[PDB]
């Protein structure tokens, strides 16, 4: 059983840049490569005495590319592993999908042909990108494209970060994630939301982190995506694989958009202080004040949940939490699903990084929840999409690099249709 | 006009008793021995501790 | 309005700027360390430096650097002539990047302790140049401009 | 790996450019002499964008100096970092315009701009992925703008695929050198809205009252203009040369700035700036650094912001800081004064940060904003060229040496419908 | 907590210029502004390791404020906040209300307003000023109009420098103090009267000294200062703050004028004879022979008190001297205020500058009360105002300048209503 | 079982929660730093009354502290057994209220109480079963009284099916801070008749002469009296956390000093207290911890009780005694001086023991009194709130914030009418 990882984008690799740190830190391999099973689904182990991670980090500007090729990581990562354009797509999703993709793309899709032909029992693929750029979004898309071309059936855990409804670093970034919505409906088979303004909130709020920079966000985002692959990696008492959330948590074809959250954010010093136990981590997975996306499913009903757990945590209590959150009505679910749960525990707690913000806690919570909130966020940005539409303002960018109007009118009906569809499914 | 003239000066009238009563800012010293401590080490008063 | 200025000696003309700066040379001693009657103004007489550690620290800097930085600049009066630019491209110091040297006693280097290095409220020197914000993470060591402040 | 090259025109562009290579090779640490002196091997890994190597760690820049005149020539060997300048990449004429826009496009131009087609073709085959060009040049003079002019046209009809950005300086009337000053500005202004991609607007007013308000200096000679001005194209450029969190190329920036392909006039800044007195007590703040970046004052052109509307913006920091008070502080300065953003646009800035702050300072940031704001600068020439032509002044200086009145009423044409679609979306 | 103090007039940057040499002393600071918590109430940290104060020197005349850019704390203050006009106002409080004010004003409180914007708990304003000269009378009154127009609510305190009954310095200031309290009455919410012959009176009766100039009165001045606001700047058994004196002090809200004291003012010889307890050092704080303003409390009766205690007290025998002043007959309270006392101790021992004439004592205390011998006062003002004013002496200049005799009477009428305020109170 | 949770309140609470902080821990033998360390197995019993267990037998105690000041925070910070607390519960404004009753009740109050009820409400549902709630403010300060008793009214609309005491310290005229004194007691007194169960009243006069005559100290500082007063709590609450031969709860000893719902405050005594010199020429007896106990120069308020009558009395003792000598003593005590105690009620002595005495002591007790002598105290503070009220000193610091003169006249007719009670049923 392994799962292979790719990285797309500037924002892909720098998560994948803390990532692949928890991960030597929590099955202890040195950066140099070597050991002073479990590990197996990560980092094959090649020759004698090297571990060498079944990852792929790619984009279009050298420049984060050979910032890792020379960072502290140099030995660990296979040399051509990291692929490197020659020069940027520029937030233009047509620069990242039509020009750049034709040279880029079929020398990553044969170079991860032979990483599965090493991999012997891929459980599927996860990816990490974003919507906002163009090599995340353009070659992102065009990539997942040929994926599920390729080989369809395997399943593509898709954690995206899309861009914050007021927090906002680019200007075209509307544009680009539409077009990626467009093609991340039929071909990523489940996703997870990103933004910032949520995140930036947490470390301000829970953390208390006051002027945060983007490396505390990869790291506790690391932190969630080895919550939920710590079940292939290791032992629990109910653990639950990579094709649970395919069943449990996509009632149809076209919703699949998925609220992220994750307990305890909680420093060094609040740590002696509180006294951690599930019923009130199991609490505070589902206020909006550690939900990883900047909404509030107040307004919105649940579909399906679902609950990692890491430590020491028995099923007695959490069963009991979860039924008092079932007899709560602060909360709602919608009646077409009564249970509306799916549970999963491992033994080992959640490792910490020298120099990091978080402690060293007995048990921890990721809930992955889907709700209709998100039926809320693809409608403000959809309004704001079709705000800089009318007046046609940056078409030329790309009917200049090679796309037409076509591309704008069909994405933008579409997202109106996944309107009606998550309008239609919550009543 | 000069340092030397100027501090003669003082030096030769600092026989004067207005001259020792009347320091335009140091004011009048009575030339008391003081035990060697209360000055900078010890403050003056009588001492006993808060803190 | 394109009038003549007066020399930096003079007390006016935007005089304050010019004392404070790099390349600007005083025929005679600071008042600091002035001694003797003649010329004291009351408010120097009685407002001295009170720590002589302090004045030692002073003149050591000042004897130093600052006392024989530039002689020939200076004339027959005590007045020295202001630096005249030759050529298109010359400039006279550098106004931009100010802190070009950093760390040190001098004014025009930066006086910072050694504890506080880089953080937000203080900072006008670079705590390191060429360190990469990724680099320093993945080497684990905790980023400076976080530190809390009272 | 990305190319940049370097293209000086005139002697304000031979100057500024002079400056421009100073505040470069300081930057990449090589010494005046051409050895490389410096330590972090952060700055060897991208000096193939600004220089080759030629012997020994003996790098020389990819520039391209271009005038008519001998004494440009002696200015750029005499100053300091003029011993690494290749000697063929001195293409020089031997006449000179002084101030003659048809000298400068018809006849020195037909025999100078074929030997420098010449080197920048030897020297854009000789890098490999071109990420473009950077012409500064001015528009007063003749020799800078003819020649530039004719050259920006020729290279954009060769290489329509690369970049091209263009540092220029614009005549303002307050702080005026020459009589033709308009005649030259026009026609300049008329071919660089069909063939320069983005223009960085300077000026000589703005730079002086900066140096008399904020630096607060006494003798600004041009030396210190020339150093504003480098600041500026440093820091616009800091992206392509260094690593950081959030790397932005220019391309990246040309998308997220031009809306429209005609609507490509950018106003430019620098922070910060502060006095020579005051640089002690001042601190380095991400809010300090906003409060000087949006302050109308700080603006390198001859426009009040505050008359238009800002359209886009662009900002490229510099130095270790904290994403979220950059955002937060973009995101307050956009919903504090409001109503100086246009409507039909949200998140109208774009933000930049690397890692790397310029050699003496510990944080920077550099503003471009497109605001429309600019016509009304390029309304104050037009309204002075109107005043001569319907008097004919000046004109046989212009029509004995080819060209006719129409390529004036042309240059009225242009103007005065850029100026009305700037007001058009004010 | 922090405080900002604003120096206007050329008595008052004297002062504060021998306070903040005080201040550097007490926390450790040497001219140049670096150190080899308790500062940032007046020391803001910034540049490069540099304490600079939170403060602004601000006048007509360049002489004494260009003196100080020359002096020994070139480093220490901010250039740009020693504010200093071109010509002087004159002694001409109309000169300095009209003409010259309206060119300093603004520029004064739009750097007091990004002083604000650094500071960010701000307890309230402090001023220092002499009503009896031009500069510190017209365009600080104007100041403060301008300054209660702006926040209004932070609480403003103003050491005030009243000219003495017989020794004066000028001809004029019966016309400048009546058109400075006109303003000082509705603007400053605590103001503290001290004249120049009650400080004479020490300086030759305690301190000995004979041939007193004006540092010596700047520089117990400075110590009256420091020693009320040492509760905000060191922890102590009882703190106090500066909205305290606001609310304990000022029974009617034009009733707002506190006599001040300190004790022991002693010198090195006097010290190492009297034993330094504290009944006697409360007891040396309530004759008029260590009062700050040439006073007889004797005519008057009291109507608060508050007692600064600095050093080694400790909180009973405070309260036994207390109980001994309430339990004396020859002063005397009002019938309102049965406790007519405040009381505050602080750790922190007063320090010694070298050159000055006080020895270190173990323990101070400084006396900030209320009374009816300050409306005995106003009308020792008002007799000699009235007196020039009757034959128009010098109102020529005034008209010249721009005002006229309207706010002449009304100003004479207000003193007049003030006067029947405090007979009216007293009974 | 039964829980107790801990709010402070003002400079004054603050400190006198930290000395009482420190007398559970060193009771109960958890160091600073939340381990424990005792020997006996009767300590862990009963701790759950005070204390949470955090992360492997790491003990934080059950408290909120309040103020609005952060110089009380680095006090109670930087003592002993400050790091003990719980960082969330520094529930803390910025302002400050500067002995301003309105300022603590209408304007900082009207913002910060919504936070802390939130902390004072997961505090509560934390536990199982709440006994009742535990304030310890003063009644002359502002942001102890005014926001003190907000909170108390805040609570009992939310609990009111639970206990509740309150230590507050009221003003002598002897030794009196502030001048408002009068105006800030008489205002929360009316507060208090209404919401609190019982108030413990204390003040420093009697304890300044508890530490002359008796202790025969040199200097009381504060950490003394607050060590007195922290003695006292714990003795009220120690038949809670230990077993004893006849055990007296909370509610219990409500009831038996109650008789009318507005007869509720209460003199409280603590004994023995003797000075280290007359330490060793003393006995440890019943007896002799009766004699002191019962003397009127031990109570801890400045209400000389023969002045008046005992309406209810109650002493709680410690130690292994002797129930046939404690009902005895109170017998012969109440039959000697039976003129001081109420005719119309017999036994008026409730008696309590417990079989555990404080450390390093053989036994205690505890006096709580329900005199009626305690009209002295609130005549005292109403003469001098009706002398400054007729000529309307300082009122307007109050008016011009929102309070009216209703609520001065208001305050005048319940302690009036409170004290014309008291004067009844004496
Ligand atoms: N949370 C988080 N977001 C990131 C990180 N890196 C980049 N981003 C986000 O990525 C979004 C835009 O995409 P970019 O990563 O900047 O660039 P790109 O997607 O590779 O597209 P190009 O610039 O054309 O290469 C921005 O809004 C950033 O917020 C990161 O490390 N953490
Ligand atoms: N206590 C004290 N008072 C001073 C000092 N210097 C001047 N004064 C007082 O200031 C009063 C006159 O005002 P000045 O400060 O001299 O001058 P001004 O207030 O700035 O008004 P202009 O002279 O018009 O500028 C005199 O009555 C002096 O008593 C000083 O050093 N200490
Ligand atoms: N900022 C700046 N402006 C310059 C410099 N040199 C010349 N200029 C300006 O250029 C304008 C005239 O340009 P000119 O030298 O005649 O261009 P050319 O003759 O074609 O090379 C004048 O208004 C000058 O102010 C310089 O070094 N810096
Ligand atoms: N026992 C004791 N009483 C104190 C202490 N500090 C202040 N007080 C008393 O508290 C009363 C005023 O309370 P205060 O501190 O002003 O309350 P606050 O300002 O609202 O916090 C005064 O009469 C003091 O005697 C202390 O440490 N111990
Ligand atoms: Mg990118
Ligand atoms: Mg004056």
């Amino acid at each position: 059983r392994e799962v292979i990882s790719i990285h797309i984008g500037q924002a892909g690799i720098q998560v994948g840049n803390a990532c692949w740190e928890l991960y030597c830190l929590e099955h202890g391999i040195q950066p140099d490569g070597q050991m002073p099973d479990a590990f197996n689904t990560f980092f094959s182990e090649t020759g004698a005495g090297k571990h060498v991670p079944r990852c792929i980090f790619l984009d279009l500007e050298p420049t984060v590319v050979d910032e890792v090729r020379t960072g502290t990581y140099r030995q660990l990562f296979h040399p051509e592993q990291l692929i490197s354009g020659k020069e940027d797509a520029a937030n233009n999703f047509a620069r990242g999908h039509y020009t750049i993709g034709k040279e880029i793309v079929d020398l990553a899709l044969d170079r991860i042909r032979k990483l599965a032909d090493n991999c012997t029992g891929l459980q599927g693929f996860l990816v990490f990108n974003a919507v906002g750029g163009g090599t995340g979004s353009g070659l992102g898309s065009l990539l997942l494209e040929r994926l599920s071309v390729d080989y369809g059936k395997k399943s593509k855990l898709g954690f995206t970060v899309y861009p914050s409804p007021q927090v906002s670093t680019a200007v075209v970034e509307p544009y680009n994630s539409v077009l990626s919505t467009h093609s991340l409906l039929e071909h990523t088979d489940v996703a997870v939301m990103l933004d910032n303004e949520a995140i930036y909130d947490i470390c301000r709020r829970s953390l208390d982190i006051e002027r945060p920079t983007y490396t505390n966000l990869n790291r506790l985002i690391a932190q969630v995506i080895s919550s939920l692959t710590a079940s292939l990696r290791f032992d629990g008492a109910l653990n639950v694989d990579i094709t649970e959330f395919q069943t449990n948590l996509v009632p149809y074809p076209r919703i699949h958009f998925m609220l992220s959250s994750y307990a305890p954010i909680i420093s060094a010093e609040k740590a002696y202080h509180e006294q951690l136990s599930v019923a009130e981590i199991t609490n505070a997975a589902f206020e909006p004040a550690s939900m990883m996306v900047k909404c509030d499913p107040r307004h919105g009903k649940y579909m399906a949940c679902c609950l990692m757990y890491r430590g020491d945590v028995v099923p007695k209590d959490v069963n009991a939490s979860v039924a008092t959150i079932k007899t709560k009505r602060t909360i709602q679910f919608v009646d077409w699903c009564p249970t509306g749960f799916k549970c999963g525990i491992n033994y080992q707690p959640p490792t910490v990084v020298p120099g990091g913000d978080l402690a060293k806690v007995q048990r921890a919570v990721c809930m992955i929840s889907n709700s209709t909130a998100i039926g809320e966020i693809f409608s403000r940005l959809d309004h704001k999409f079709d705000l800089m539409y009318a007046k046609r303002a940056f078409v030329h960018w790309y009917v200049g690099e090679g796309m037409e109007e076509g591309e704008f009118s069909e994405a933008r009906e579409d997202l109106a249709a996944l309107e009606k569809d998550f309008e239609e499914v919550g009543a | 006009d000069s340092e030397l003239a100027r501090w003669k000066l003082e030096q030769a009238e600092g026989v004067y008793a207005s001259a020792q009563r009347e320091p335009l800012g140091a004011g009048y010293v009575r030339g008391h021995r003081l035990p060697e401590g209360l000055g900078s080490e010890r403050p003056f008063g009588v001492t006993y501790d808060a803190r | 309005d394109g009038g003549p200025s007066y020399n930096a000696e003079t007390c006016m003309q935007n005089w304050a700027e010019d004392r404070r700066d790099k390349h600007y040379k005083s025929g005679f001693h600071p008042k600091e360390l002035r001694r003797s009657t003649r010329y004291d103004s009351e408010y120097s007489a009685r407002f001295k430096p009170t720590s002589a550690d302090y004045v030692g620290r002073l003149t050591h800097t000042y004897n130093t650097t600052s006392r024989f930085e530039g002689l020939t600049r200076v004339g027959t009066n005590g007045i020295a002539a202001p630096v005249l630019p030759k050529r298109s491209a010359d400039t006279s110091g550098e106004h931009v990047f100010y802190a070009k040297d950093g760390y040190g006693p001098t004014p025009w280097m930066d006086h910072t302790a050694p504890t506080a290095r880089g953080r937000f409220w203080v900072g006008t020197a670079p705590h390191v140049a060429h360190d990469t914000i990724t680099h320093s993470t993945l080497r684990s060591e905790p980023l400076e401009f976080q530190q809390r402040c009272p | 790996m990305r190319e940049i090259v370097h293209i000086q025109g005139g002697q304000c562009g031979n100057q500024i450019g002079a400056k421009f290579w100073e505040v470069v090779s300081d930057e990449h640490g090589i010494d005046p002499t051409g050895t490389y002196h410096g330590d972090s091997d952060l700055q060897l890994e991208r000096i193939n964008v600004y220089f080759n190597e030629a012997t020994g760690g003996r790098y020389v820049p990819r520039a391209i100096l271009m005038d008519l005149e001998p004494g440009t020539m002696d200015s750029v060997r005499s100053g300091p970092y003029g011993q690494i300048f290749r000697p063929d990449n001195f293409v020089f004429g031997q006449t000179g315009a002084g101030n003659n826009w048809a000298k400068g496009h018809y006849t020195e131009g037909a025999e100078l701009i074929d030997s420098v087609l010449d080197v920048v073709r030897k020297e854009a085959e000789s890098c490999d992925c071109l990420q473009g060009f950077q012409v500064c040049h001015s528009l007063g003079g003749g020799t800078g703008s003819g020649m530039g002019t004719l050259l920006i046209s020729k290279i954009r009809e060769e290489y329509p695929d690369r970049m091209m950005l263009t540092f220029s300086v614009v005549p303002s009337p307050k702080v005026s050198d020459t009589v033709v000053e308009p005649y030259n500005a026009t026609l300049s202004v008329h071919q660089l809205v069909e063939n320069a991609d983005e223009c960085m607007v300077l000026d000589n007013e703005a730079l002086y009252d900066i140096c008399f308000r904020t630096l607060k200096l006494t003798t600004p000679t041009f030396g210190d203009l020339n150093h504003l001005i480098s600041a500026v194209m440093s820091g616009i450029t800091c992206c392509l040369r260094f690593p950081g969190q959030l790397n932005a190329d220019l391309r990246k920036l040309a998308v997220n700035l031009i809306p429209f392909p005609r609507l490509h006039f950018f106003m430019v800044g620098f922070t910060p700036l502060t006095s020579r007195g005051s640089q002690q007590y001042r601190a380095l703040t991400v809010p300090e650094l906003t409060q000087q970046m949006w302050d109308a004052k700080n603006m390198m052109c001859a426009a009040d912001p505050r008359h238009g509307r800002y359209l886009t913006a662009s900002a490229l920091f510099r130095g270790r800081m904290s994403t979220k008070e950059v955002d937060e502080q973009m995101l307050n300065v956009q919903n504090k004064n409001s109503s100086y953003f246009v409507e039909w646009i949200p998140n109208n800035v774009k933000s930049s940060v690397c890692d790397i702050p310029p050699k003496g300072l510990k944080m920077s940031a550099t503003f471009i904003g497109n605001s429309t704001a600019i016509q009304e600068m390029f309304k104050r020439v037009s309204e002075q060229f109107t005043a001569m032509f319907r008097r004919k002044a000046f004109l046989h200086w212009y029509t004995g040496e080819g060209m006719d009145e129409m390529e004036f009423t042309e240059a009225e044409s242009n103007m005065n419908d850029l100026v009305s679609e700037y007001q058009q979306y004010q």
